[PDB]
Parts: C-alpha cells; sequence; structure tokens
RNA sequence: AUGGCCGAUGGGCCCCACAGGGUUACUGACGUCAGCCAAACUCCGAAUGCCGGUAAGUCCAAGAGUGCGGCAGUGAGACGGCG
RNA sequence: GUGUAAGUGCACAAGGGAGCUUGACUGCGAGACGGACAUGUCGAGCAGGGACGAAAGUCGGGACUAGUGAUCCGGCACCUCU
RNA sequence: GUUACGGCGGUCCAUAGCGGCAGGGAAACGCCCGGUCCCAUCCCGAACCCGGAAGCUAAGCCUGCCAGCGCCGAUGAUACUACCCAUCCGGGUGGAAAAGUAGGACACCGCCGAACAC
C-alpha cells in the first residue's frame, strides 16, 4: 500500500511535506533533500 | 548493373546529422537582436553563420575557406578558434552583443566546444 | 433604381427571422408600402419574405 | 448493464479567427493536440492552448499541421 | 461482408505403418479482377447553424439589449411540420 | 508502442536507451474556460532557493481526460495570536 | 554579374516524393587513412570524437531528360441542402459537393559563402 507518510526537516524538525509511498518496495525510511520555508535553504527530509 | 544493396555509410550520416539538427532546432532560434549562430563542420573545415529567422538573412559568416585563417598554420582546433574570434569581432562590427549557439546537430567537443569558448572568450556572451 | 413593396399576407405563424425582416424593411400592417432603393441588402430583405411581399419596381 | 456516461466536458475552441484577445486567454480547450501553439501562443498542461501577447487569433497550418497563432494587431 | 474463387488448417477415405503420405460432397486461413455495406469506419465533405469584424436598415419604435434593486408566477404541457 | 478503458494525439516523437537529480518546491499570480450556487480547470510572469545543460533554456509531478467526499467534530506539528 | 558549386531558411510542405536513363569534382561536399591526443561503445575508432590528405566520384551531392508509380486538379452535371410552394407525387429561388474527366506536375522563392571576369 502506499500510506501518506511526513517528511520533517533536519535542523529545526517540522513536519513540512507529505507523500505516498509502498512501504514493501521501500520499507526503509526515506531520505530526500527539499526546500524548507522558515529556514530559507535546501536541507533534506527524513521519514518520521 | 552496380546497385549497391543498403544505404551508403555518408548517407546515413548526413541523414542523422540533419535529423537530430532539426530535433535542436525545435528550441533554439535566432531574432534581430539575438541571432543564431549555426556552425556547419566538415572534416576539413568549419564554417559559422549568423542566422535571423524570423526574416532569413544572415548577419554575419566566417569560415576556413579565406586564405587569412587557412595561414595559420596551429592544428583544426587552432583553425576553430581563430574562427571562432573572426566571427566574434564580425559580429561586433554587425552590432550584435547577444547570440544562441545553434550546434548543427553536431556533439558538443572537440572543433566546436573550441570555438564557442574562442566567441565566447571575445566578448560574445552567451 | 426603386423598389415598390408591399405587405400582402400576415405575419401570422412566420419565423423570427421574417417577422424582423418585415419590421427592417418598414412595414406593418397589410397593404401597407414602402419605396426602397435597389441594392443587395434590399434584395436580401425582400428574398427573405418574398412569400409575403410583392416588389414593383417604381417608374 | 448501460446506463453510465460521463459530464460532457465543454471541450473545442473558444476564440475564433479575427477575435481580440488579452494576454493569458484560453483560446481552444482539447484532449489531443489537435491543434498546435503558433507564435504567441502556449500550450497548457491539458494540451490547452492559451494567449501569450495580445492580439488576433489567426488559424494557420505548418507542415501539415494545423495551428493557432496570435497576430500583433497595429496599435492605434 | 461477396460473384465467393483459389487457398490454409483439422478430420475422414484410400495405402494401410503408426513414419511417409495423396482424394475430396470434405473442412476448407487470409486475400481480391470486380461489385458491396457501416451510429460507435473516414483519404474527402457540403447546405444551415454558430463566434467575431464591418456597412447599412428599424429608429415621434422594436416599446429592443445589459447591470442593480422591489414583487412574483412557473418548474405535470398538448397537437401539428421537419431530424 | 504509449502503466491502465475508449477517444483525441504523438515517427519533429508524448515511443526506446543512458548520465545526473528531487520543481512529486515556498510566497504569489495578470488574464481566462465552465458554470443556479458550491465545486472544478488552464495560466504567462515576479521573488527566494535549487536540478539538469557549455549555453539558450525547461522543470509548481506523470501525452491529456477517470483513481474520489463538502460541512460539523476531533488528533498531530509549528507560530513573535489570545 | 556568371558556374553540373557549398551552406541556412521558407511554401495552406509531394505540383516538391519514389523510380529509370545520361554526367562531374575548380574551391568546396564527401567517401578515405590512422587511433598519439579530447572523447566512446550497454561488445566493436561500426557510430561519436581526434590527427591527416595516398586514392576515388564507385556512392552521398547536385545537373539534364523521362508522366513510369505516386501527388495536385478543374468546368459541366449530379447527390445533398436553406427558404418558399404544393392535399401524396413533386416543383421554384439560392448554396453546392464526393467520385470521375480535361489537364498540371520530374518544384519555386529568399539570404550568405566558394571559383571566375569586372
Amino acid at each position: 500500500v502506499r500510506p501518506k507518510i511526513t517528511l520533517a526537516c533536519e535542523v529545526c524538525k517540522h513536519r513540512n511535506y507529505i507523500t505516498k509511498k509502498n512501504r514493501r518496495n521501500d520499507p526503509d525510511r526515506l531520505e530526500i533533500k527539499k526546500f524548507c520555508p522558515n529556514c530559507g535553504t535546501h536541507q533534506p527530509h527524513k521519514e518520521s | 548493373a552496380h546497385k549497391p544493396v543498403g544505404q551508403n555509410i555518408s548517407e546515413v550520416r548526413r541523414n542523422a546529422r540533419l535529423r537530430r539538427h532539426a530535433r535542436l532546432r525545435k528550441k533554439v532560434a535566432g531574432t534581430a537582436e539575438v541571432p543564431r549562430l549555426v556552425v556547419n563542420r566538415s572534416a576539413r573545415h568549419i564554417h559559422v553563420q549568423l542566422v535571423n529567422d524570423l526574416n532569413g538573412t544572415t548577419l554575419a559568416a566566417a569560415s576556413s575557406i579565406e586564405a587569412d585563417v587557412r595561414a595559420i598554420d596551429g592544428d583544426k582546433k587552432a583553425h576553430s578558434v581563430r574562427v571562432g574570434q573572426l566571427i566574434a569581432e564580425r559580429a561586433k562590427a554587425a552590432g550584435v552583443e547577444t547570440v544562441v549557439f545553434d550546434r548543427g546537430g553536431y556533439t558538443y567537443g572537440g572543433r566546436i566546444a573550441a570555438l564557442a569558448d574562442a566567441a565566447r572568450e571575445a566578448g560574445l556572451k552567451f | 433604381a426603386e423598389l415598390k413593396i408591399t405587405q400582402v399576407r400576415s405575419t401570422i405563424g412566420a419565423r423570427w427571422k421574417q417577422r424582423e425582416s418585415l419590421r427592417t424593411l418598414g412595414l406593418k400592417k397589410i397593404r401597407q408600402s414602402v419605396v426602397r432603393e435597389d441594392n443587395a441588402q434590399t434584395r436580401g430583405l425582400i428574398n427573405t419574405v418574398h412569400h409575403l411581399v410583392e416588389v414593383e419596381e417604381v417608374g | 448493464r448501460n446506463g453510465r456516461d460521463s459530464a460532457a466536458q465543454r471541450l473545442g475552441v473558444k476564440r475564433f479567427g479575427g477575435q481580440v484577445v488579452k494576454a493569458g486567454e484560453i483560446l481552444v480547450r482539447q484532449r489531443g493536440t489537435h491543434f498546435h501553439p503558433g507564435v504567441n501562443v502556449g500550450r497548457g498542461g491539458d494540451d490547452t492552448l492559451f494567449a501569450l501577447a495580445p492580439g488576433a487569433v489567426e488559424f494557420g497550418a505548418k507542415r501539415g499541421r494545423k495551428t493557432v497563432n496570435i497576430v500583433p494587431v497595429a496599435r492605434p
């Protein structure tokens, strides 16, 4: 299934971005780099 | 009764070059103040023109055929560099400042890259 | 030239275009007559309602 | 079994030849690329053609494709 | 889909091997000289209608359009002419 | 052949392959389409900070049209609100 | 200004295409030689890229001629149709196809560049 999951920042740790993914294709916690507004730069967003 | 069975390699090369030049002409076009620098490269020479597509003319042109750029004893890359400088300040004389580089369906490297940076360092920014 | 146009049939049951063409010509009742010059617009108007009017040439 | 149908999508040409338009005005609403964008005409995510500059819509053909262009009407 | 022609494929029959085979009242693929058909076919393709521009007409009137506000009724239609 | 129904398209590829990458962004948005209303749809362009590319440039998910549920009520994270 | 020349573009992108016959290498366009260098193959210097000019116009290229296959295509007529007559049949004014035919067609135009005389 592709459940709704949340990607939080690393520095301030706000659960900003959400999206779906297959829990069996990528059971490991996702890692992607996205734009964080308040910090104003591009940092990776980690799963919760 | 000597009929070759298939296409010659020259025909295949010409058709492929024309097709992949046309495929890149989708995004590249030249205007009056932003003309298109189209380069044609052969095994012995190289040619460049400044084309304004909306009307279909050539503001400036340069090539290796002319004897002035024939005189340099340098290698083909050197000839391309000289041709790039020549097209650069010919365009300077033509009132053209900014251009778009049409590579003519060839890979951007070797002689083509050589005269590309030759034109770039001569003041024609693109 | 000039055209002499008179209405001979009523507008009852006529389509919207025919009623509007009759009004555009400038006649409202039966036996009413108008005089209009000979131009393409007038020919189109009379062609629209030729079954409701009679066209004589003046002079 | 039958009886299921979809709502009409109101596709087609919105601005016809000679009509003057403003920037960003939708010209045609289409599914495929039946009309291809021309000069001063863009293509949307759903193949919708919209005007990139004010002018008069002009329908033309290019290399066998029917295209839609915008004629830059003369300023008074 | 044919005037359905040849023509695959399978089956029987004849040889008898059951391998190899051939004969059709057999079964008989697709195709095609030519003629066909199609709302869910189109290399074509009108007439009307529709969108816009323009020039006129009506213009002591259509008692015309559009916007806003007050007050509604209607939201079970019938027949006739065309598709 | 285009992930998937059909239609409209795509051979200039939207079809096939490879390299890097996360724009499957934040604040917006002139002008429009469609509509009883609520919905819905397209969008050039501006700023920030990025990806790819030599560059011009393209990128606010997927060739497009289906894959979805208003309001109330409640949960979680942040806020220089009370 | 001229050449059987090389490029970049066009045109409601075949009237241009395909096919046959006959030619040429001045500069060019190519085929060609080799992989030392930039670069490359999901294997291959075949392709891409790089260095050269021994040979060849046999091909690409373009030139001339063929309607051969394709392509374009009238006029007239007709189908159909708007309005109006017409008790059905049908008729009047206007618009007017598709197919077919006569025919056209072996492209045209623009801007630079080569070689030549000025």
